[PDB]
C-alpha cells in the first residue's frame, strides 16, 4: 500500500502529537453515545479529550 | 440553581450531597445554653461524613 | 456502601479521613504514601482505608431522585 493514501486517510481520523498518531475524539464517541460511568453526552468527552 | 452544562462531577450539580457532622446543631434545653458558652458543645472532628 | 465511622479493632476515627484520602488519590501519590500522610501508623487503619469499597454512589446512580 502505498505512503500517500495511508497517510490521507490517517490524516481524516488521526491527528498528530508528539509526533506520534492518536484517533480523534469524535470516532470513539459517536454523536448518539454516552459516557459509560457519568452518562454526559459525547461532545463533552470529545471537548475534555481535545 | 447555578452549574455548567456538562457538571460530571456531583459537587457542582448538587448542594449538600454530602451530610458532614458540621451540620449537626447543638440544641440548648434548658440553661444548658448559658452553662456551655457557643462553639463548646459541638462535634469532635467536624469532618465526618 | 460507605466508609465507617470507627475502625473496627482500635477505633480511630476514620470516616473524616475518606474523601481526603480520594484526594491522595487524585493527586500523584500512591497507596503507602498516602495512608503515611494521613496519620495511619497501625495497620488496622490503613487496612480499613485501603480494602473499602466505596458502593454509595454506584446505589445513589440507582436512587429515586
Ligand atoms: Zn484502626
Amino acid at each position: 500500500i502505498d505512503s500517500v493514501a495511508v497517510l490521507r486517510g490517517i490524516q481524516k481520523v488521526a491527528m498528530l502529537v508528539q509526533g506520534n498518531w492518536v484517533v480523534k475524539s469524535d470516532i470513539l464517541y459517536p454523536k448518539d453515545s454516552s459516557s459509560p460511568h457519568s452518562g454526559v453526552p459525547a461532545e463533552v468527552l470529545c471537548r475534555g479529550r481535545d | 440553581p447555578h452549574a455548567a452544562k456538562d457538571s460530571s462531577d456531583p459537587n457542582e450539580l448538587y448542594v449538600n450531597h454530602k451530610v458532614y457532622t458540621r451540620h449537626m446543631t447543638w440544641i440548648p434545653l434548658g440553661n444548658q445554653a448559658d452553662l456551655f458558652p457557643e462553639g463548646t458543645i459541638r462535634p469532635v472532628h467536624d469532618d465526618i461524613l | 456502601m460507605i466508609i465507617p465511622v470507627r475502625c473496627f479493632t482500635c477505633g480511630k476515627i476514620v470516616g473524616n479521613k475518606w474523601e481526603a484520602y480520594l484526594g491522595l488519590l487524585q493527586a500523584e501519590y500512591t497507596e503507602g504514601d498516602a495512608l503515611d500522610a494521613l496519620g495511619l501508623k497501625r495497620y488496622c487503619c490503613r487496612r480499613m482505608l485501603l480494602a473499602h469499597v466505596d458502593l454509595i454512589e454506584k446505589l445513589l446512580n440507582y436512587a429515586p431522585l
